[PDB]
């Protein structure tokens, strides 16, 4: 009668500035708006930023170990794609000009590894090109599916084509998005929400004739995104997992910072993405005898390589974060923290401050460490082992 | 409106 | 608001008898039962039996030719078939063992004829095994499908999976049929209704886990094999398209034979496939000077290869066909010419008369030769040219 | 049931 979810995790990656290859705009605001949308149905979502080989491979250990027997599984990859010999491949930042499969990540390798999971439901929603990389001379030669008929691909092209997304000078959208995100939502059944969307993706005047989206699916069961999660978790399994999913997003609390020189400064953290964290400096109070100070802030991990032009910023948009001044508290000195997958250490910066006392020239420098721990994905520790 |  | 066809044109093809490989036996009653059910949605339909690779090529010709801008193509293969590289492959009977892509029709190439042609359409249903024909060594490197949205593909199994058929000693029957022939005739949107058909097939018992139907799909169409025909045809290209079709499905006509000891031998004719023809020969008349008289057909253009067990048999069941004793006229003498598409020659066959006169022990041969011209599909010279 |  009706369909369950014994639980629904989604991993979300969008892939912009890449090193090799013409650097994209939409994927960034195409993640942030599909979290949204995932998370009103219930999804344990991971979003993730400009993920290099190593650090995609990661991202997909962590979201097949939030997938078990029953698990609604959903991958959306917005980014370079290209498609050889039957096989989709999507790009990460770090890929050479020209690449091959081994610089790529196979989707039909991780599709086998979420069969080997026993999951409900495997959705891919690729929103990439799909023509040859005639420099790929290898043919992986995979192992063949397990029939499961749960398997649904949204191709935001066909082979042989280009996705597409609009650049205008603000905010920048993805073409596949642009039409899903009216129609997500929906409790139809996934094959049919994604054809209904189709339909809608055809009345497109800026792509039409050169990007259609193709549905390939063997799901057999009236099993849609919208479908509710197995109740109360009660099992030992299940608890297991919601741990799992709350190590990835926790972010560091909100503290307050006295100096020596009798002045507080307010350390305020937001979420952005898994990979995307921003730290915000409110100075709260300062004693008569200082007037003048800025507080600012350094000696950042070299691992997480934090520009200096995204630090330190009047407003968050500044910085380049999708999240906008009405969302973030007001008057604050904002800094984004993107590539948190690349911290293996504990996060460890300075807070510097550069003050002057009544009735003199000369600037004093206080600077305080603050260790904020693995915040957000750091947490998971993707570089731990031999 | 560019490719990926 | 409701979207058109110029024309419905379908090619239907099932192979059983293979050379080198194991025979099959519900292709032809899957065969017979699509095309019914295609004609009942107003189909302009061509079915055809055991085909070689050339003879399978001469097929997709015939079928290219009627189709133009607007016009629904529809592709069904039942029988033995191989996906390798991100190809699909039909078997045809004179295959050897092994195998290879050459010796092979490959679906995408196909594709990319009717696409060169304009059709508002292309279904592809294609109920056959999906997996690796290790052997197969060449890659064929074809060129990119252009943008159409009106790509729609029905595979009876999914990638590396097998498609099965029921071989129960009587009438045998394919499983995507079993599911596909009680849903085919629903007015809903092609990939909608094949997703409901996907369903049922999973409710089967016979093939779970092993055969799943697998959608692909770019049609941002709702466009159904239901959707009707652009009603008065009044136009010199689409009348060229009528004759064309009609050219194919012409039988002779059911003369009388008058011979010289004063018999006379009713000959009628029935069809079974485009491919399938079905002679019988009633003796009719007889003088009182003769009691014992039994007529023969023999004689038939060695290009057809007509086994002598399938020939002079008391009921049409006897020969091989499909058709029954209850849709065939009473008491004649059935004969089965199946392969007409090996049919260079016009069709001539002597009907033998072998008799005896009252009072003598003497046995008296009368044979009268008969051309029928091009019965059917030899009516369409797919030999014809250098 | 045998496949095809």
């Amino acid at each position: 009668g009706q369909p369950l979810a014994k639980d629904k995790v989604a991993l979300l990656i969008g892939n912009m500035s890449y090193w090799e290859h013409p650097k994209l705009k939409a994927p960034l605001v195409d993640v942030y708006e599909l979290t949204n949308l995932l998370r009103q149905l219930d999804f344990k979502v991971v979003s993730l930023l400009d993920l290099t080989e190593y650090e995609m491979c990661n991202a997909v250990d962590e979201f097949l170990l939030l997938l078990d027997k029953g698990v609604y599984g959903l991958l959306y990859y917005a980014g370079h794609g290209y498609e050889n010999f039957g096989n989709s491949f999507m790009v990460p930042v770090d890929a050479p000009n020209p690449y091959r499969s081994e610089n790529c990540l196979c989707v039909q390798n991780i599709l086998k590894l979420m069969q080997e999971k026993e999951t409900g439901l495997n959705v891919f929603l690729l929103d990439m090109c799909r023509k040859r990389n005639d420099y790929d001379d290898t043919i992986p030669i995979l192992d063949a599916l397990k029939v499961t008929a749960n398997i649904v691909f949204g191709y935001a092209t066909c082979q042989g084509a280009e996705a597409f997304e609009i650049q205008h000078s603000g905010l920048a959208n993805g073409i596949f998005m642009k039409f899903l995100k009216d129609r997500l939502l929906e409790d139809k059944k996934i094959t049919v929400l994604l054809d209904e969307v189709a339909e809608d993706m055809g009345k497109c005047h800026l792509t039409k004739g050169r990007q259609a989206l193709e549905i390939r699916s063997s799901l057999s069961e009236k099993r849609a995104l919208t479908d509710p999660v197995q109740g109360a978790p009660c099992s030992a399994e299940a608890l297991v997992r919601n741990l799992q999913w709350a190590k990835a997003h926790e972010l560091p609390e909100s503290m307050c910072l006295k100096f020596q020189c009798g002045v507080h400064i307010q350390l305020g953290f937001a979420a952005e993405f898994s990979n995307v964290m921003i730290i915000y400096t409110s100075i709260v109070h300062k004693p008569p005898e200082i007037i003048m100070c800025d507080a600012y802030v350094t000696d950042f991990p070299l691992d997480l390589d934090i520009d200096p032009k995204h630090a330190n910023k009047g407003t968050p948009e500044e910085t380049g974060s999708y999240l906008v001044s009405k969302d973030l508290p007001k008057h604050c000195l904002y800094t984004r923290l993107s590539s948190l997958q690349k911290l293996k250490e504990h996060l460890i910066f300075t807070v510097c401050l550069s003050y002057q006392y009544s009735g003199l020239e000369d600037t004093v420098e206080e600077k305080q460490e603050v260790n904020v721990g693995k915040p957000l994905i750091a947490k998971l520790d993707m570089h731990r082992g031999l | 409106v560019r490719p990926r």
